[PDB]
C-alpha cells in the first residue's frame, strides 16, 4: 500500500524501486532479490565457464581468478 | 501533586481502595506496531528520598 | 565542517627532493631529512642518517557538506504581501491574496 | 546484483600500515583504522580499515574476508568481528574498505578479528560521542516520541556520487626473500615479482632484476631489497610510500554516504500549570535535561532560555 | 579567523573555488616509521554549532 | 607459566581442594569497565593495560567451570604532562614517565 | 521439590513481541524486556522477557 | 551451632528450615536435597512412566506432553 | 647502526645487552634466542633426563616432579 514509484513485498512493508534485487535483501521475507533478470557482462572482460566476468589482463598470467579455474586452464592457454 | 509527596496514598499496607494521580497520559502507537505507549511524570517517593 | 586529505608522502632513500607550489586550499608541504623509517619485513634501505620524507597535506570540504551547512545571506528590504478573507451582503467569504 | 558494487573494488587489494596500539607495542597490524567518521545523530559511525570485507580471491561472498599477512593475500570467513568503544557494539553492514556500526560513547575505536589463535587487533583514539536530536538530551533511541529531521549514515552501497582514488603501490621491502646460497647472498623472486637490489657491499651495485641473479657479496645485512607488484591497486594512504613515476588516480565509490532521514526524540512529560495574577507557575518534572525557552508577544520579547534538570518550579 | 564562522568557505555547494585557512602545520614523523603527522585548530563550524 | 612439571608460558596452574590442577590458558581475561589487553605473566603477577573504572576483575575457563574474583580497586588513567588528554596519542612529544617493565628478571 | 514451582508454568508458552533495537532497525524478537526492576540497594536487577528459561 | 528453627548441613554453615530439599543446592554439597520424601500428583493430574504430573485435558491430545511419551501411546488410548 | 653494548637483531632494532637471550622474543622474527650457549646444572640437584634439574629432596618421593618421569623410574628407585 504505498505509490507505484515505491516496491512491497509479500510481507508488506514497502521499499523504493532502487532496492529492486541490488544485493541486499530490505524486507523479511527478501522477495525482492528474487525475480529479476541477469544483466549482460562487458565485452573487454574475460568470461569464466561459471559466468564470473574477470580484466583481460588477467588471463594467463600463473595465478588463480576464478572459482572454477577457467582463466588458468591449458584449455584456454596454450603452454 | 503528583509529583512531591502524595501521589500515591493507601489508607493502609493492605489496603484495597488506593488514591493515585500521576499525570498519566496516554499516547498514539507509530508506524504500525503493536504497542501501548504513555508519559507520566516520575514518582514522588523517588523525589522525596 | 572541513576535511582535511594527506595523500602519500615520498621517501628518497638517499638524496634530497623538493616540491611546487601547487593550486589547493590550504596547501603544505615541507620536507624531514634523516627519517630511517622502519616498515614491516626491515627497514626500507641502506642509506644511514640522511633520508627525505615528504609528507604534504591540504585541506577540502567534507561529504557531510551536501546535508547540513550554513547559508550566508544579505538582506535587503522587499515585498509585503497578505492574504484576506471578504465578504459582504448575501455574498459568503471569499480568499484572495493582496 | 552485487557485481555492479563489487566492479572496481575486486580491482584493489588490502595492505599493512602502522597502527598505534595494535598490540601493546604499536605494531605493524593487518587491520589499520583511518579517518573514523562519527557525526551523525544517532550514534552510527563509518570506519575505514585496511583490510578489505566482503571479498574472496575466487569470487565475491558477504561472508568472507580478505586480508594479508606478509605478502600473500588471505581469505578467511568472518567468524568474530568485533567493533568496541567502551561497550561492544553491534556492526550494521561493511564493504571494501569500510565498516558501518552502532556505538556507545566514549574515547576509543577498537576493531579485531581472528583467523585461527591470531587476534589481530587495532585501537585509534578518537572521541566518539552521543549526539541527540531536538530539545532534549537523551542517552538512548527511545521507543516512542515524535518523529525529527535527522542526518544518518545509510546502510546502502550505491554509488551516489562521492569518490575515493586508488594508486599503483609503492616499492615494498621484504627481507624473507634474501638468503644465502653457499658463501654469496642469493635473491629469491616469486613468480614474476621482479625483485629490486641495492648492495653497497664494497661500493654500489644497485639494479632490477626478474630472475635468480646470485649477488656476488657476502653478507645479507648490507643489501636491501624490494618488490613491484603491479597487478592490484591500493589506496593512497598516509601510512604507505608514494611511487616513483606519475600515479593514476582510481575511482572507489564511498559505500555508506550521509543521507537525510527520520530520527526518534523524546517527548517531556507535560507540565502542572497554576494561574496567579498576572503570573505562570509551571511545576516541570523531567527525566532527562530538557529546554525551556520564553518569549513575550508585545514590543520586547525579553527571552528566557534555561536547561531544567532537577524538578523545579518556575514563574 | 581560523577557529569561528569562516574558516571555510564556498560559493555553492558544488563550486570549485575554496578558500580555508586552518592553521595546518605539518609536524615531523618519529622514531622510523611512515606516517604523516600534523596539527590544526578545530573546526569553526563544529564550534558555532 | 609452571605446569607442576616445568616451564611452558601457554599453561597455568591452580588448586580445586587439595589436587594442584594445571591446565593450558584458554582465555584469561581482565576487565575494568572494558576488556583490558593483557601484556605478561609470571607466578603470581599479571600485567595488564585497563581503562579507568572501579573495579577490577580477572577470570579463567577450566573446563565449563567460570572461576571470576572481583575486588573493588579505583584505578584512574594518569596524563604525563600540562594537556589532560584520556588516551596516549598516536604522535606528539616524548616527555619522561614512569611504567612497570615489560620484561620479567 | 522442583516440580512445586513449576506447576503453574508449565501451561504457559513464549511469545513473539517487538522490542527496540534488535540490531539496527527494532524487529520482532522471541526475547523482548519488558519492566527491569532496579529499585535494589547492591545494583542487583531483575528483567522479565517473554522467552521461558 | 544455630537456632532450631535453622537448618545445618555438614560442612558447618545453617541456612533457614524453609530451604530443605525445595529444589537447588545452597550449600557445597547440597545435604538438604538429599535426604527427602517425595509427594505424590493430583488428582486431576495424568501420571505418565515417568511420573510426572500432567492434566488430563493434555491427554492424547496428538502431541508428546510425557518424557517417554506415553500420553499419546496405543496401548493406553484405545485406537 | 648501534652501540656494540647494545644487540642488533637482524630485521634492524637495537635493543639493549642485558636482554640477551633471557627468554623472550625481543625482535620480531625471535632471531635474539637463537644463538647462546646453555647454562649449566646447579651440583645440589638431580639432573634429569631431559636437562631438567629438580631438588634431591624430591626424589623418590611418590610424586613425579619430571616432565618424563625419570624421578620415579623403578629403575632410578629401587624399591
Ligand atoms: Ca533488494
Ligand atoms: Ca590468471
Ligand atoms: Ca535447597
Ligand atoms: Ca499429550
Ligand atoms: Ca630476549
Ligand atoms: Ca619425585
Amino acid at each position: 500500500k504505498c505509490e507505484p514509484s515505491q516496491f512491497q513485498c509479500t510481507n508488506g512493508r514497502c521499499i523504493t524501486l532502487l532496492w529492486k534485487c541490488d544485493g541486499d535483501e530490505d524486507c523479511v521475507d527478501g522477495s525482492d532479490e528474487k525475480n529479476c533478470v541477469k544483466k549482460t557482462c562487458a565485452e573487454s572482460d574475460f568470461v569464466c565457464n561459471n559466468g564470473q566476468c574477470v580484466p583481460s589482463r588477467w588471463k594467463c598470467d600463473g595465478d588463480p581468478d576464478c572459482e572454477d579455474g577457467s582463466d588458468e586452464s591449458p584449455e584456454q592457454c596454450h603452454m | 501533586k503528583a509529583g512531591s509527596f502524595g501521589d500515591l496514598q493507601s489508607r493502609t499496607s493492605t489496603s484495597n481502595d488506593l488514591y493515585a494521580n500521576t499525570n498519566l497520559k496516554l499516547q498514539r502507537p507509530q508506524a504500525g506496531i503493536v504497542h501501548t505507549p504513555f508519559t507520566q511524570v516520575p514518582s514522588g517517593f523517588e523525589r522525596w528520598k | 565542517k572541513y576535511k582535511t586529505k594527506v595523500p602519500s608522502p615520498v621517501v628518497k632513500c638517499c638524496g634530497a627532493t623538493q616540491c611546487t607550489s601547487k593550486p589547493h586550499p590550504d596547501y603544505q608541504c615541507q620536507v624531514f631529512s634523516g627519517v630511517y623509517p622502519f616498515m614491516w619485513g626491515g627497514a626500507y634501505c641502506f642509506c644511514d642518517t640522511e633520508n627525505t620524507q615528504m609528507s604534504e597535506a591540504y585541506v577540502e570540504r567534507s561529504e557531510e557538506c551536501s546535508i547540513d551547512h550554513a547559508k550566508a545571506y544579505k538582506v535587503h528590504t522587499g515585498t509585503v504581501q497578505a492574504m484576506v478573507n471578504i465578504t459582504y451582503g448575501s455574498v459568503s467569504w471569499r480568499s484572495a491574496d493582496v | 546484483d552485487l557485481d555492479t558494487h563489487f566492479t572496481q573494488y575486486k580491482l584493489a587489494r588490502p595492505y599493512i600500515a602502522d597502527c598505534p596500539n595494535c598490540g601493546h607495542s604499536r605494531c605493524d597490524s593487518p587491520i589499520a583504522i583511518e579517518e573514523v567518521r562519527g557525526d551523525a545523530h544517532a550514534g552510527v559511525i563509518r570506519i575505514q580499515t585496511s583490510a578489505m570485507f566482503g571479498l574472496k580471491t575466487d569470487g565475491v561472498d558477504l561472508a568472507y574476508m580478505s586480508f594479508m599477512n606478509g605478502k600473500t593475500q588471505k581469505s578467511i570467513k568472518i567468524d568474530n568481528l568485533h567493533v568496541r568503544t567502551s561497550a561492544p557494539c553491534s556492526l550494521v553492514s561493511h564493504h571494501g574498505y569500510y565498516i558501518l556500526a552502532q556505538c556507545p560513547p566514549g574515547d576509543t575505536v577498537t576493531v579485531g578479528f581472528h583467523d585461527g589463535p591470531n587476534r589481530h587487533t587495532c585501537t585509534v583514539a578518537h572521541k566518539v560521542e552521543f549526539r541527540p536530536v531536538g530539545r532534549e538530551k537523551y542517552r538512548h533511541p527511545p521507543e516512542h516520541g515524535v518523529e525529527l529531521p535527522c542526518n544518518r549514515y545509510t546502510h546502502k552501497r550505491a554509488d551516489q556520487g562521492h569518490y575515493v582514488e586508488m594508486h599503483q603501490p609503492g616499492l615494498v621491502a621484504d627481507h624473507s626473500l634474501l638468503s644465502i646460497h653457499s658463501a654469496k647472498v642469493k635473491i629469491t623472486v616469486p613468480s614474476g615479482a621482479q625483485v629490486k637490489y641495492y648492495c653497497k657491499c664494497p661500493d654500489v651495485r644497485k639494479g632490477i632484476t626478474s630472475s635468480d641473479h646470485t649477488t656476488t657479496c657476502t653478507d645479507v645485512k648490507q643489501c636491501r631489497a624490494y618488490l613491484i607488484d603491479n597487478k592490484k591497486w591500493v589506496y593512497n594512504s598516509g601510512r604507505l610510500p608514494r611511487g616513483e613515476g606519475d600515479t593514476f588516480k582510481g575511482k572507489l565509490h564511498v559505500p555508506f554516504v550521509p543521507v537525510k532521514a527520520k530520527c526518534i526524540a523524546t517527548l517531556a512529560p507535560e507540565p502542572l500549570v497554576e494561574h496567579k495574577h498576572r503570573t505562570l507557575i509551571l511545576h516541570l518534572h523531567p527525566d532527562h535535561p530538557t529546554l525551556l525557552t520564553t518569549r513575550s508577544l508585545g514590543s520586547d520579547a525579553n527571552p528566557t532560555r534555561q536547561w531544567i534538570e532537577r524538578p523545579t518550579t518556575v514563574n
